[PDB]
């Protein structure tokens, strides 16, 4: 599949996804330095409510879609290998 | 091994009209590569096992920003005596011994030239030795170590400043876990010759991402 | 001395990717494919998409058999 | 590397910080505990207060107990002092120092290390100081290393008129 | 101009040992490499031209001040290094015994500072980090 | 609030940055492109180079399309200039300024905007942005403001 996406990108001059900055901001600034912070964050000083309010404002709203723990606690068929790959990934 | 046909080669020149040991290669779907290498002693050969990740060498920069520098390993090879020789992806070499000694070299050139290689060796008791070819690096502060002994079974602990914990029991079993998570256990196993019960030194190397 | 020689051998082996055929037969799926057929297959697919012949399988096989020398000897 | 539980903030101060619910009064109580002056008079105290304010506001969820709290809290303060101890670059040395004290707070071996943080937590703590205090290291270096623009006054003796050759006599 | 090596002792106590050339009037004049010494402790060793110390040379004072660089007409001009008695040194351009233009100051602790220099003032010297 | 695509880095400079697969070579290329001096003589240029370099590194970590690259680089440069344009505390004004600037890229209405982007990536930024810099606003303020 990624073979085919490579050819389509080459023909359409689609620059490979990675080495690419993206989409600007409704409170305002660039990309990265909280992949520093969202990794810096978890070692600080105190209690049991602001890391995920500062991990929903500081870990993405798109990933703030925290489903009610259905990901991995789940029965998988003996022959359903794709359902296992969906959990580890 | 083929034989080159001399007559066939001697025809083609138209004049112008004008192994002792077989290595077994083993791989894991997780990306780990294993190879059994038989080093002839300078038949009795010493078996040596090489573990590496080929994809980490190809995409060095992706893994450089993903996994911690302590785990940025390209290849590690284990001797028959326990010297874990680690190749990190940045070109340096780290060496882990069974007695707690740790050797490192950022450039990883020759140790003693009779490129200039810079080597640092930390003894199990905390003393550090550093050389750059023929010159010895001075003012190397030894790592502080502490010793705690079990008062019941007499098993003696020693954790160095570099998070190197040394476990020594009264039966001769030595367990060393380095900073990188690799654990070298100097245990023992009896062997019966046909029966006489003899003293056959064995050991165990454990690592969270290696065989 | 043995440890230093092993370090030097590991240096050389990290500098030179082992492209020996028996070593290739053990490499993981992605690593085995990347070092064997991936670039020539991508070139063949690009040529196929640019030309689009009515016989795509035969054209791809012909391209693989024609340009195999440009990817088997470079290794 | 030493255990720094309640090294700087004790259980009374941390009870005060925990009772603080909003960010603003949190910062005020910090400035009270930090003995910092008003943020408006000194930019260095403002930067330190912001650092510790984002310290208190972040860790307020997933959960470090007040013990692990004061541990990591003194971790950040101590490595701040170590990084600003010299004007010369010491990124790697301070990094190794932080990781050493990290494993002192992550490994169980008294009286030199305490099993205070979990493994997920300890990898996360490693993720902290890596991920600004060695890239913003230049910012804090410029701020807290008695400036990089120092003045000078020169007083040097020049060349007095050397005695020329006397006319031939 | 024929060059001679002589050892001349000046009436005021000054001593010279170096190259010299006799002009058309017969007066002996310091042309070439030479070493001059004054009774007060100031010693110079370098090039000479027209009885004046011109070109590269080294100067040392009695107080420990040592200058080393280019000279033109008995005066600090061009690139040179001035070492203070306290151990501090300056490396930069000189113009009429005046420290001007970009320069370099190393304090007594070995820290090296870069920036502009204005005779007797050097505001805002930037610390040079060595990594 | 305007479209900042191919404003400071064009397709050629981005392709040069793309051929630089390593961190150090890419830092060198960014220093060459931004007309910044050697990092060893000025700390401000070093800070700017480190910011842009790590930015490109994590943007590599996720993955998007090139016009997005140039838009994000130019928006970063513009908002840094706005934050350092005045010495007074100006967090909220830059906040709202670039809040307005988003809509000039996140919603499809030309010529004031263009739909180059997705909601998930946006919210990812809302996230990472309000996480780091307006926390470290005083750090850059002390350096780049008189």
């Amino acid at each position: 599949h990624c073979m085919v996406e490579q050819v389509v990108a080459t023909e359409e001059d689609l620059i490979p996804p990675s080495l690419v900055e993206p989409a600007p901001r409704a409170d305002g600034l660039d990309y990265r330095i909280a992949a520093h912070i969202v990794s810096i964050l978890p070692s600080l000083c105190l209690s049991e409510k602001e890391k995920k309010n500062l991990r929903e404002i500081f870990l993405t709203e798109g990933e703030s879609e925290s489903k009610a723990l259905p990901k991995g606690p789940l029965l998988l068929n003996y022959h359903d290998a794709h359902a296992h790959k969906k959990y580890a990934l | 091994p083929e034989v080159i046909n001399s007559e066939l080669e001697a025809m083609m020149n138209i004049p112008s009209a004008m192994p002792t040991f077989q290595n077994l290669n083993v791989s894991c779907p997780s990306g780990l590569l294993l190879t059994f290498i038989g080093q002839e002693s300078t038949p009795t050969r010493n078996l040596m096992i090489r573990q590496s990740y080929p994809q980490r060498l190809k995409h060095y920069e992706f893994y450089k920003a993903v996994m911690p520098p302590l785990e940025q390993e390209a290849s590690r090879v284990v001797t028959s005596q326990g010297t874990v020789i680690k190749y990190m992806l940045d070109g340096s070499t780290q060496i882990l011994f069974a007695d707690g000694a740790v050797s490192s070299s950022p450039d990883s050139g020759p140790v003693y030239t009779s490129h200039i290689g810079t080597w640092f060796t930390t003894t199990p008791d905390g003393r550090r030795i550093g050389t750059k070819g023929l010159e010895k690096i001075e003012d190397l502060k030894p790592y502080l170590f502490f010793q705690a002994t079990d008062p019941i079974n007499g098993t003696v602990m020693t954790t160095r400043e570099d998070k190197v914990i040394i476990v020594e029991k009264k039966d001769g079993t030595r367990v060393v876990d380095h900073a990188d998570g690799t654990r070298i256990t100097t245990f023992y196993q009896v062997y019966e010759d046909h029966t006489v019960t003899r003293q056959v030194k064995c050991m165990r190397i454990e690592s969270s991402h290696y065989a | 001395d043995s440890v230093e020689r092993i370090v030097e051998n590991e240096k050389i082996n990290a500098e030179k990717s082992s492209k020996q055929k028996v070593d290739l037969q053990s490499l993981p799926t992605r690593a085995y494919l990347d070092q064997t057929v991936v670039p020539i297959l991508l070139q063949g697919l690009a040529v196929l998409a640019k030309e689009r012949p009515p016989n795509p399988i035969e054209f791809l096989a012909s391209y693989l058999l024609k340009n195999k020398a440009q990817f088997e000897d470079r290794n | 590397p030493r255990i720094c539980m309640w090294k700087y903030l004790d259980i009374h101060s941390m009870h005060r910080l925990e009772k603080a619910a909003t960010v603003e009064k949190m910062r005020e109580v910090l400035a009270e505990l930090l003995e910092l002056g008003f943020p408006e008079q000194s930019l260095r105290d403002a930067i330190i207060l912001d650092l510790f304010s984002h310290a208190l506001i972040f860790c307020r969820q997933q959960g470090f107990s007040p013990e692990q709290t004061s541990a990591a809290c003194a971790m950040l303060q101590d490595l701040h002092k170590a990084c600003v101890a010299t004007p010369l670059g010491n990124v790697e040395e301070c990094y190794r120092y932080f990781t050493s004290v990290l494993f002192c707070h992550g490994i169980r071996r008294p009286p030199f290390s305490i099993d205070l943080f979990k493994e997920e937590q300890l990898l996360a703590l490693a993720d902290y100081v890596v991920n600004t205090y060695f890239r913003h290291f230049k910012l804090y270096k410029y701020v807290f290393t008695p400036q990089v623009r120092l003045d000078l006054s020169l007083t040097y003796t020049g060349l007095q008129p050397l005695t020329l050759w006397p006319e031939e006599k | 101009s024929e060059v001679y090596k002589i050892k001349f002792i000046f009436p005021n106590g000054d001593t010279y040992d170096g190259d010299c050339t006799r002009t058309t009037s017969g007066i002996c004049e310091r042309n070439g490499t030479g070493t001059h010494t004054t009774p007060n402790g100031i010693v110079y060793t370098g090039s000479w031209k027209d009885d004046k110390m011109n070109g590269f040379g080294r100067l040392e004072h009695f107080s420990g001040a040592v200058y080393e660089g280019q000279f033109k007409d008995n005066m600090f001009h061009g690139l040179g290094t001035y070492t203070f008695p306290t151990g501090a040194k300056y490396t930069g351009n000189f113009n009429e015994n005046r420290v001007e233009g970009e320069g370099e100051y190393t304090d007594t602790q070995g820290l090296q500072w870069c920036g502009n220099f204005h005779f007797t003032a050097a505001p805002g010297l930037k610390l040079k980090l060595y990594m």
